[PDB]
């Protein structure tokens, strides 16, 4: 199952069986000869071809021996490769179901020439060699007629319709995981204090590394626009909401370094994030009384950077969970 | 969506006389193969519209040769070479380029000729009207031009503007003059309150505005 | 080719009308369905367009969310849904047939026009009318006819078979409150218009009403 | 364009056996039918005309020829690509409102040209470059590569003047008068000067970077 | 069959990268110790440029006739600029030296605080400790190593 060109590749037996006027015989005339295997290429067969082929053949080319009845039936099981188009939806990718279809139908003779009946609606998998990365859910073949521009009668045509689950283990373990783990570490870095010299390194890296697991799930989904998968937006939102901790970072960061030599702390902000936010925020500081004005105004500068640290380190824990869950959430409830 | 703009909102022009509309983009409407698609469409009154150019300068098959076209990135003009009786109608510019693709404003097409005065008339309400219960009052002004008409209910040396009816028509073909008539729904309880009406009436012709009054107390 | 449009229609504000564009004589699925509103007043405003091969849409930014596009291959007709239908949604309403880039809105549908109103289907109320009693008699007078309260469109006024056809000037109707309404006035002889009979006759198919009433002197 | 391009791809039939003096060629119709289509959900049908070619010097020349116009759907590139690009792009001007003493400048921008070369290769192996035309995002790409460049430049010059005292080195007074006095006049930054020389130094480093974070904010917003 | 490459995609794509982190091999000895970024500026360098070599020898056929130009280049720098790592190491450990911990010989005193300094054109300012001396040796090792650089690089156009 291709995701990223949108083709099904499939090996299968086109059973066929009809009906020949000119190739019926009486055995007891034949030493009591019941059936014979003829090459099928001695023999008129129905022109039955796949619609929707992409990148294969549309008809099938092995053409075996047929199965010939005393009676005029006539059996012919040969094998194919299909390469089938059909369109992915990855929204709940590594947990999503896939329905891809193949149209089969004679392509010259209409409803009044050669009818199709269904052998048995449902696929036939008493030989299915089992993959380990999709189970078939259901596979069943609708029997539809319809007219064409082309021409003036009805041509019939049987559409399977495999509806198949993609086993999620390989995929979960190899980029799930490694997501959230990474994910696990977007607002650390507000809990990282401005002396450790380290906070750059650690923003940047969950940046860069988010950025990387994007670039590796773009090149398995197909560039479709008319869905975007939930790991994507995930993803996408992740890294928008850690450049924004970046940017909050350099801003933390110079405000630490901040002195009397160079700066000058109005009255506002030694008001506001002296003691009202450390209040809301249930942070206590010492009451020091240092006499060196230049120390100990750096100290009060290194203060009001711990405090944006700690107001941006609660925002983004509730916009983290809230974002995680509200997203989500709701597909995992039907 | 790519603003068209077309100027001017009316070109009054006599038979046989070069006419001129112009439309304008409010961005570049050029495209890479070497046309930009704009078309011009004309309509009747009472008719689907109509192609007369596209891709700026290219003619329709069947459209008389004295239309032409020309422009460049963001300024285009229509060209008739001498105006006919079918030429009177709205031309539209149309831009092919940018989705979604927009028409123009539309520029009336008119013949001017040699203006009329109007024939101002006032008709009182009927008989059937005071039985119903109901008083109208309408003002008739035909066979005038230009466009330049104003319309004055002043009553008993009241100027009433509420109900008032703007109904005018458009320019017909044997007299190529205008018509409008205005009308003032009274009620029983307010018809014989007052005592006259009058249908003051201004015009480019006449500076003084034309009168016509009638009194209710007879 | 030949676009035929579906007939008129007359709707409840808030209810919604679907209108279809019917092809034939070309490939249908190929070409582009352009959908254009007129509102009587003035101006041509493109609404969207949809290929009917695909589901491809498009929508100007005035209508989106107002209308929506729907198109069936087997039988070749598109339609148009407007939802929420207000008293701006009255217009008449084109279908046309368009490929970007390469041939232009060459062949239009016939229009239909909707109509969002709450009244219902009422006959009209002919009331002619004469020149008032207080006004000098002249070489040239005019006469006077006037239909009211009448609903839907249309109504024709005609002379007793077309005794006077030319020097007639109908006007369009226009609604005082909910109904519709027209004038219509003829200029005729001083000395024919007490000798001879003149009358103005109505007409309404919409409600299949048909008046004649002869205006006498007063 | 990309990823809001449009394509105009041909298809031209013509018999490699027989000329026009052989058989002609016909349309049945001028397009080519969507009766049966299966719309794509990356690519847009805008239209598909047929026409019919001569050549009027050849004489033995018939052909015939599809003009598929199609339009790309945006959405996907635009949020897998375009986003990406402009979130590195924005942290390209964060290096010059970095302090010095965190000792962590070089990452940043070193960081930040990583990833836009990155960037750069991709989009060329999704949209090769050509002589033609050149993507408009990879030539803004390459444009932010080499202000990055500049500005990893400038922040080792700007670093270098951090890290100056006077046991090392002496202030010239032309440096004095221009960048503790003029330039913060004009760049609204008032030196406290409440009250050495290395603090001094600190200073003239700041300014310098505060200068350039003007001309990058600049330019990156001009970048538009 | 003479046929020419369009160069305009691998100029994009190879050339200019390249020159961008070429120009940067140099910057690490203008780099002060105390920042302590120099060994991230300088492998930074080195690994860039052997990506691209990495790179151009996956485009390029893998015969042995002839090397590229561009590929002579990028392993010309990456010489340079291991040398440049290694000569990075030397001059940290240079700066980081103290009285405690090292003693400075007279004949390291005459040469690295009167000599060279003067032939390179530094004039140790002088106002006046001893762990300053081991910081302006390593300043004058390191713009020592700016100049030969330099015209090792400029000579490389
Ligand atoms: C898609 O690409 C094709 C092929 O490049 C473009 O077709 C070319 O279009 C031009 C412009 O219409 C044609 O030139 C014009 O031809 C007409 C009629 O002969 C002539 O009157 C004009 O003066 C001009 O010469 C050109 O012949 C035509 N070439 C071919 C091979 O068809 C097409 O326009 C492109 N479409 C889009 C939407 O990009
Ligand atoms: C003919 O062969 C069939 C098996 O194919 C067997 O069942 C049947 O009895 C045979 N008849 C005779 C007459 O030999
Ligand atoms: C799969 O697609 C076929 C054809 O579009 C449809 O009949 C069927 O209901 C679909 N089944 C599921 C599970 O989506
Ligand atoms: C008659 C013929 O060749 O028809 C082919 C197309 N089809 C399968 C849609 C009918
Ligand atoms: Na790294």
């Amino acid at each position: 199952v291709d995701e990223k060109n949108q083709m099904m590749t499939t090996n299968v037996w086109v059973k066929q069986e009809w009906h020949d006027y000119k190739l019926r015989w009486d055995p007891a005339d034949y030493e009591n000869v019941t059936s014979i295997r003829i090459p099928s290429e001695l023999i008129w067969r129905p022109d039955i071809v796949l619609y929707n082929n992409a990148d294969g053949d549309f008809a099938v080319t092995h053409l075996t021996k047929a199965h010939l009845f005393h009676d005029g039936r006539v059996q012919w099981t040969p094998p194919a490769i299909y390469k089938s188009s059909c369109s992915i939806d990855v929204t709940f990718f590594p947990f999503d179901q896939q329905n891809c279809t193949m149209k089969f139908g004679s392509w010259t003779y209409d409803k009044a020439k050669i009818d199709l009946v269904n052998m048995h609606s449902r696929v036939d998998q008493l030989d299915f060699w089992e993959s380990g990365e999709w189970v078939i859910v259901d596979a069943v073949g609708t029997y539809n007629t319809r007219k064409y521009e082309c021409c003036a009668e009805i041509y019939p045509d049987i559409t399977y319709a495999f509806v198949i689950r993609r086993l999620p283990l390989f995929y979960t373990i190899n980029l799930i995981i490694p997501c959230l783990l990474i994910s696990c570490l977007t607002v650390l870095v507000f809990y990282l204090p401005s002396e450790c010299g380290e906070k750059i390194t650690l923003c940047i890296s969950v940046l860069l590394s988010l950025t990387v697991f994007l670039l590796l799930i773009t090149e398995i989904i197909p560039s479709t626009s008319l869905v975007i998968p939930l790991i994507g937006e995930y993803l996408l939102f992740t890294m928008i909401f850690v450049t924004l901790s970046i940017v909050i970072t350099v801003f933390v960061l110079n405000v630490h370094h901040r002195s009397p030599r160079t700066h000058t702390m109005p009255t506002w902000v030694r008001r506001v994030f002296l003691d009202i936010v450390p209040r809301l925020l249930l942070m206590k500081r010492p009451s020091v009384v240092d006499t060196d004005f230049e120390r100990s105004v750096k100290e009060d500068w290194k203060y009001v950077a711990m405090v944006i640290d700690r107001i941006f380190l609660w925002m983004f824990i509730i916009v983290c969970l809230l974002g995680t869950v509200g997203l989500f959430l709701p597909p995992w409830l039907a | 969506d790519v603003l068209m703009t077309q100027t001017p909102l009316s070109l009054p022009v006599s038979l046989g006389d070069q006419a001129s509309i112009s439309c304008r983009s409010s961005q570049s409407i050029v495209h890479s193969n070497g046309n930009t698609y704009l078309e011009w469409y004309l309509q009747k009154p009472g008719q689907s519209p109509k192609l007369l150019i596209y891709k700026v300068s290219n003619r329709f098959s069947g459209v008389p040769d004295r239309f032409s076209g020309s422009g460049s990135g963001t300024d285009f003009t229509l060209k008739i070479s001498r105006v006919e009786a079918e030429d009177l109608g709205v031309y539209y510019c149309f831009q092919g380029s940018h989705v979604p693709w927009t028409f123009g404003g539309g520029t009336k097409l008119e013949i001017k000729r040699a203006d009329a005065a109007p024939t101002v008339s006032i008709f009182p309400p009927s008989s059937e009207q005071l039985t119903s219960g109901g008083a109208s009052v309408v003002c008739f002004l035909n066979n005038f031009y230009p466009k330049d008409i104003n319309v004055k209910w002043k009553i008993d040396g009241s100027e009433r503007q509420n109900g008032v009816l703007n109904s005018w028509t458009d320019q017909d073909s044997k007299d190529s003059t205008y018509s409008m008539s205005s009308t003032l729904t009274l009620t029983k309880d307010e018809y014989e309150r007052h005592n006259s009406y009058t249908c003051e009436a201004t015009h480019k012709t006449s500076t003084s505005p034309i009168v016509k009054s009638f009194n209710r107390n007879e | 080719v030949q676009l035929q449009q579906s007939g008129a229609e007359v709707m409840k504000p808030g209810a919604s009308v679907k209108i279809s564009c019917k092809g034939t004589g070309y490939t249908f699925s190929s070409y582009w369905i352009e959908w254009v509103k007129q509102r009587p007043g003035h101006g041509l405003e493109r609404i969207g367009e949809i290929l009917p091969g695909s589901g491809s849409t498009n929508y100007n930014e005035k209508f989106r969310g107002k209308a929506t596009f729907t198109a069936d291959k087997s039988s070749k007709t598109a339609y148009m849904q407007l939802s929420s239908l207000t008293s701006e949604d009255s217009a008449v309403y084109y279908c046309a047939r368009y490929l970007p880039y390469y041939y232009a809105m060459d062949y239009w549908g016939q229009g239909t026009s909707v109509t969002v109103s709450s009244a219902k289907t009422t006959p009209p109320s002919v009331y002619p009318l004469a020149p008032g009693s207080a006004a000098q008699t002249n070489s040239m007078v005019t006469l006077g006819c006037l239909v009211k309260g009448y609903f839907p469109e249309p109504v024709t006024v005609t002379w007793n078979s077309g005794s006077l056809s030319s020097g007639v000037h109908t006007f369009p109707a226009v609604l005082q409150s909910d109904l519709y309404t027209l004038s219509s006035s003829v200029t005729v002889p001083s000395s024919t218009w007490p000798s001879e009979t003149v009358t103005c006759n109505v007409a309404h198919p919409a409600s299949s009403t048909k008046v004649d009433k002869k205006i006498v002197p007063r | 364009h990309f990823p809001f391009d449009q394509q105009n791809c041909t298809m031209k039939f013509r018999s490699w056996t027989y000329d026009r003096t052989e058989i002609d060629l016909v349309l049945k119709s001028e397009v080519a039918s969507l009766d049966d289509f299966t719309p794509s959900g990356e690519w847009d049908i805008v239209a598909l005309p047929g026409r019919r070619n001569e050549n009027p010097d050849d004489s033995t020349y018939v052909d015939i020829t599809y003009d598929f116009i199609i339009r790309r759907k945006p959405l996907f590139y635009t949020i897998n690509l375009i986003i990406p690009c402009v979130l590195i792009t924005s942290l390209a001007i964060l290096v010059f409102y970095l302090p010095s003493d965190c000792g962590e400048k070089m990452t940043l921008c070193i960081s930040v040209l990583l990833a836009l070369t990155v960037f750069l290769l991709l989009i060329s192996k999704i949209v090769p470059p050509t002589s033609l035309d050149v993507p408009l995002v990879g030539k803004y790409l390459m444009f932010t590569m080499v202000l990055v460049t500049f500005s990893i430049v400038t922040s080792v010059c700007v670093l270098n003047v951090h890290h100056r005292s006077p046991t090392t080195h002496t202030m010239a007074p032309w440096v004095k008068v221009v960048f503790l006095e003029k330039l913060p006049a004009l760049l609204f930054m008032q030196q406290p000067r409440h009250h050495s020389v290395s603090e001094d130094w600190k200073y003239v480093a700041m300014v310098i970077d505060r200068l350039f974070l003007w001309i990058f904010v600049f330019v990156c917003v001009f970048g538009t």
